[PDB]
DNA sequence: TGTATGTATATAAAAC
DNA sequence: GTTTTATATACATACA
């Protein structure tokens, strides 16, 4: 199809490879916020990209909302930079994205009942709990949330074209439960 | 300065949107002083 | 400008020195220099 | 008990600068100036407790945000406050301690 | 009694 | 339990 979903966040990991006095941090930081009673971690934010950072005492960090690799990988480096020029001996060590969310819009209704029984293995359907069906493919392993307006969310993949082959693999079954 | 001094009771936020609840405090806005009960703060980050 | 804000400021000016007379009649020091800093810290507050 | 923030206010401030002019410029005792500050600290605590009515409405950019021990720090940029009148200010710091 | 925010429900993933 | 993102329902407090 015409159709490629748009990626909406990706999660990443990186070591910055030295322990960190969090306190020190929150202190030297620019928009950061450290309150040990609620969780143990620094959470600092950037504009560009528009991101933010779980950063622990560790070293381990944990950057959020990016929406592409490039991007992901920047915003981490920038953290990387400000917790070193605080003082701390960082390194920027094993960058891995863990999660990459996508979403897309395929224009017509979906009979989600319909579709629910045609496929029990995978779906879950319960409408009084969640509006929305959650299909768990075991083809790329990811989990897609199907609505009746034709929107779907996908989640859980390492990379992209995981996200794209899952929609691929999902449209047929798409217009074959069509509710028009 | 333009210094606001005072207790917080509620700071939320959604988005870049940002709320806060201020109470029992004392500002100097252009070289004029106001003290008050109550504050709202409605503030967008980027 | 706020009027709330002067008056705020009158009633900590003369709470605090009032308050305060206890310990400076203690530490022995002086009447008069109570009500110096009473002028003073009026004066700079202007 | 009574947090000493209030002490870089306009009237804090007078006040510092009052007593060290005790101290310094004649020979009153110190320690009591202390003494004085942690009157001053209860007082304005009190007095803008049960003495105060305005509400305050602030509106603009966050340039800047921050917390760390109980305490949160904020820079509002291009900023509209409104009293209970209409006033701007370019850049606003706001110090908010607990209330609990 | 609408327009607003809020809570909650459900998904993936890492770090504590 | 935190944080982020798309998506969608009910429900719950306010406000003029």
């Amino acid at each position: 199809s015409g159709i490629v979903p748009t990626l909406q966040n990706i999660v990443a990991t990186v070591t910055l490879g030295c322990r960190l006095d969090l306190k020190t941090v929150a202190l030297h930081a620019r928009n950061a916020e450290y309150n040990p009673k609620r969780f143990a971690a620094v959470i600092m934010r950037i504009r560009e990209p528009k991101t933010t950072a779980l950063i622990f005492a560790s070293g381990k960090m944990v950057v959020t909302g990016a929406k592409s690799e490039d991007d992901s990988k920047l915003a981490s480096r920038k953290y990387a930079r400000i917790i070193q020029k605080i003082g701390f001996a960082a390194k920027f060590t094993d960058f891995k994205i863990q999660n990459i969310v996508g979403s897309c819009d395929v224009k017509f209704p979906i009979r989600l009942e319909g579709l629910a029984f045609s496929h029990g293995t995978f779906s879950s359907y319960e409408p009084e709990l969640f509006p929305g069906l959650i299909y768990r493919m075991v083809k790329p392993k990811i989990v897609l949330l199907i609505f009746v307006s034709g929107k779907i969310v996908l989640t859980g993949a390492k990379q992209r074209e995981e996200i794209y082959q899952a929609f691929e693999a999902i449209y047929p079954v798409l217009s074959e439960f069509r509710k028009m | 300065e333009n210094l606001m001094l005072c207790l917080y009771d509620k700071v939320t936020r959604t988005k870049a949107r940002w709320k806060c609840s201020l109470k029992d405090g004392v500002v100097t806005i252009n070289r004029n002083d106001y003290t008050f009960q109550k504050a709202q703060v409605e503030a967008e980050w980027v | 400008s706020n009027a709330e804000a002067s008056r705020v400021y009158e009633i900590i000016v003369e709470s605090v020195v009032n308050e305060v007379r206890e310990d400076f009649e203690n530490a022995g020091i002086d009447e008069q220099t109570l009500q110096d800093l009473k002028n003073i810290w009026q004066k700079k507050l202007t | 008990g009574y947090y000493e923030l209030y002490r870089r206010s306009t009237i804090g401030n007078s006040l510092v600068d009052a007593l060290d002019t005790l101290i310094s410029d004649g020979r009153i005792e110190a320690s009591l100036a202390m003494r004085v500050l942690e009157t001053f600290d209860k007082v304005v605590a009190e007095t803008l407790k049960d003495n105060t009515q305005s509400k305050l409405t602030v509106k603009g950019n966050l340039d800047t945000y921050g917390f760390c021990d109980d305490v949160w720090t904020f820079i509002v940029k291009n900023c509209q406050v409104t009293v209970e009148s209409v006033i701007s200010v370019d850049k606003l710091r706001i110090v908010a301690c607990n209330s609990k």
